[PDB]
RNA sequence: AGCUUUGCGCAGUGGCAGUAUCGUAGCCAAUGAGGUCUAUCCGAGGCGCGAUUAUUGCUAAUU
RNA sequence: AAGGUAAGUAU
């Protein structure tokens, strides 16, 4: 009740403080492994005569 | 103490240097950028209730909400107490 | 639960829903005081802002306004009901009633793509679009 | 009746009494080999 | 008289990368930006916001 | 008892 008219008005605004990277972050694309992780997988299989 | 625009070529005294060549070189899509921002937050339909509406909304639900708001606690839904 | 806007009476939302050329039209017919329409009112809100490209947020109160509850069968204690263009655009969920959402969400995400899928069904001109997920069980274990 | 996964896996035991029996098996495999100065080949550990 | 250095333009050829390029009548900044290493030493932009197919145009198809 | 409705346009 004693909170002033001027108090009041006077409350601020709340302001997000994440920056626009954080907040509205670029679309983060899928690729992908590369055909080196297929290579060394076919190449685990291979085993020596000796 | 006027001093030469590398500009424009003209003559700007010099308590106006950094200010002539800081808008002597101000891009024109900064303008347009502006002009689409300005057209953006003018034109966007407000998604929330006014304050008063909120207001009034919140004053309902007390009126029909008795396990929170009031002296006498009626049901959940019921409004006479 | 109380930001969102509100109608008040079966014209104001015949208005609301012919209004919107583009956009969804999400109405949920329910009361403010009770707790599962609180539980998605509160999702609603966290949504509203996201979605206001294609679609709109209305709440109505099926006492204050019972013009549509013979017609809509609101006779749950939440409903949310979809239009687009001045025709309500029927959702399969697997529920059994593929007219209206009677149940509160939980997930944001989850009533969002509802609304996207919704929104790109009524654009190709379809009445009926089918849910990306079901709900023919609670996914509960 | 659809097989059962017990059936075809060996026991700890079994399996640490055969790891002992093949690599003591390895064990003169290997020392013979030596006295020809010969590599084991996968022929010679095949049963193992 | 040739030769040659630096910076700025204008073009030509060629190479490389599209998780990046810009915009700043927003703010701060050699009266010091920013400092994990080298600190009685380093020395330049940083931040916030906005644009976007992580620069933008035409052209050709399907439509 | 359900979780099993195509959304239609015509007559």
């Amino acid at each position: 009740a004693e909170v002033t008219e001027e108090e009041w008005l006077s409350i601020p605004e709340v302001g997000d403080a994440r920056n626009k990277r954080q907040r509205n972050p670029r679309y983060e694309k899928l690729t992908p492994v590369p055909d080196s992780f297929f290579a060394k997988h076919l190449q685990t299989g291979e085993n020596h005569t000796s | 103490e006027y001093l030469v625009s590398p500009i424009t070529g003209e003559k700007i005294p010099a308590s106006k240097m950094q200010e002539h060549m800081r808008i002597g070189l101000l891009d024109p899509r900064w303008l347009e950028q502006r002009d689409r921002s300005i057209r953006e937050k003018q034109s966007d339909d407000e998604v929330y209730a006014p304050g008063l509406d909120i207001e009034s909304s919140l004053k309902q639900l007390a009126e029909r909400r008795t396990d929170i708001f009031g002296v006498e606690e009626t049901a959940i839904g019921k409004k006479i107490g | 639960s109380y930001m969102l806007p509100h109608l008040h009476n079966g014209w104001q939302v015949d208005q609301a829903i012919l209004s919107e050329e583009d956009r969804v039209v999400v109405i949920r017919f329910g009361h403010d005081w009770d707790p599962t329409c609180m539980k998605m009112d509160e999702v609603l809100y966290s949504i509203a802002e996201k979605v206001k490209n294609f679609a709109v947020i209305y709440l109505v109160d099926i006492t204050e306004v019972p013009d549509f509850n013979k017609m809509y069968e609101l006779y749950d204690p939440c409903t949310v009901m979809f239009f687009f263009r001045n025709k309500h655009i029927m959702i399969d969920l697997g529920t059994g009633n593929n007219n209206k959402i009677n149940w509160a969400m939980e997930d944001k995400q989850e009533m969002v793509d509802i609304i996207e899928t919704v929104y790109r069904g009524a654009r190709k001109g379809r009445g009926l679009v089918v849910s990306p997920k079901d709900y023919s069980t609670k996914y509960r274990y | 009746l659809i097989p059962n996964l017990y059936r075809y896996i060996q026991p700890w035991e079994s399996e640490f009494i055969d790891s002992q029996r093949v690599w003591a098996e390895y064990a003169l495999k290997r020392q013979e080999a030596i006295a020809q100065n010969r590599r084991l080949t996968l022929e010679d550990l095949e049963d193992s």
